[PDB]
């Protein structure tokens, strides 16, 4: 690891590659193709699934194209899918919308095996715990 | 913060981290990133772990007046800036080496190593501990004695004994 | 412990019974 | 003397124990 | 008299014997 | 056995056979 040298992430979904309306000239403009964003990604992205956001690094140098390591989805998407509504907070703390326990997102914590900054298997527990408590989420642990 | 009971405080663990301690390692570190934390705590997530500490306390005054845990020798080991590193569980191997490859990719000044407790005295970075669990080291060493200092010796003439 | 010489003199093992004494010294692993 | 047992009190015992018994190994012989 | 039929029976000389051919091996070589 | 055996005939055995085995005894362990 360095520091800074070129690097971003304004996706949607994975479920749609490399997008145009929603991102097109916004999706890279420094050193990255618009039309080259789709061969790298789905070189692995239709490799496992798609559906999910997908950040990820951008590092870029003067070697024509670009290099980006993925690594682990926004915990919080997974509310839509695995959880509940298609939204998220909405209306946040004036009433006990939606409400998830310990037994789930446990597995979805466990997922992120490279992406979590507690060795403790059991301290980084209460860290995705916020990541559901961010739109009005009880927890019934 | 608080007065003289949270300084106390500090020392006393702090100092039970070199009495109940496996080792201790004492690095001083001008120009220290946080990626400094991000590193003994990476080599923490699959190799350590919790297991070990590392309070830039040269608070010294403290550090120090709280080692009558028994820590000799330290006054001189009390000079300039240091960031005690301090073991309790898992060997004391592994915890050196890895400030040893840190701060020799330069990654801050290393002290020079100036040493610390266990054997209990001044400087000059060993390699007694790390050699551990990787006693095929001992596997190699016994250097099949019978046969592998044998062809290296009593067969090296011929590839280089027909001048 | 500490029975040293007699344990090192028993280098009259001979060769294989070093290459014994290792993979043993190691062996159900890698 | 048997090997199985020149083994058994060997690989499972402490690490300073051996170090001890390395270097005195590398006086002996060779 | 035989090449490798005796080195593959050889493989012994213990250490002692061994350590010994070597540093006797250095009497008229080395 | 005497290594003084060893010897003679690792030093003797000619050299048109003994470039050609010590060598290969150097092709077959370590
Ligand atoms: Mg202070």
């Amino acid at each position: 690891a360095k520091k800074v040298q070129a690097y971003v992430k304004l996706q949607v979904a994975a479920g749609m590659a490399n997008p145009s309306p929603p991102v097109g000239p916004a999706l890279g403009q420094q050193g990255v193709n618009i039309m080259e964003f789709c061969k790298a990604f789905n070189a692995k992205t239709d490799s496992i699934e798609k559906g999910l956001p997908i950040p990820v690094v951008i590092t870029v140098y003067a070697d024509r194209s670009f290099t980006f390591v993925t690594k682990t989805p926004p915990a919080a998407v997974l509310l839509k899918k695995a959880a509940g509504i298609k939204s998220g907070s909405g209306k946040p703390n004036k009433d006990k919308v939606g409400k998830i326990s310990r037994a789930q997102l446990q597995e979805i914590a466990q997922t992120k095996a490279a992406d979590m900054t507690g060795a403790d298997i059991e301290a980084m527990t209460r860290s995705i715990e916020g990541t559901a408590r961010s739109m009005g989420l009880v927890v019934e642990d | 913060m608080a007065l003289n009971l949270q300084d106390k405080q500090a020392i006393v663990a702090e100092v039970s981290e070199v009495a109940k301690g496996a080792l201790s390692a004492v690095v001083a570190d001008s120009r220290g990133v946080t990626v400094d934390k991000m590193t003994e705590l990476r080599k923490a997530g699959r190799e350590a772990g919790v297991y070990m500490r590392v309070v830039r306390n040269t608070l010294l005054r403290r550090a120090v007046e709280g080692t009558p845990f028994e820590c000799l020798k330290d006054a001189f080991v009390g000079p300039t800036l240091i960031a005690y590193s301090m073991e309790h569980p898992g060997a004391a191997a592994r915890l050196f080496k890895e400030f040893a490859k840190a701060n020799a990719k330069f990654e801050v000044k290393a002290a020079a190593f100036e040493g610390e407790l266990i054997p209990a005295s001044q400087i000059d970075r060993l390699a007694t501990l790390p050699t551990y669990e990787e006693a095929i080291a001992r596997l190699m060493a016994t250097m099949k004695e019978a046969s592998a200092g044998k062809l290296v010796r009593t067969l090296a003439a011929v590839r280089d004994a027909k001048e | 412990s500490i029975t040293k010489d007699q344990i090192i003199e028993a280098v009259a093992a001979m060769s294989v019974m070093d290459v014994v004494e290792l993979i043993s010294a190691m062996e159900e692993k890698f």
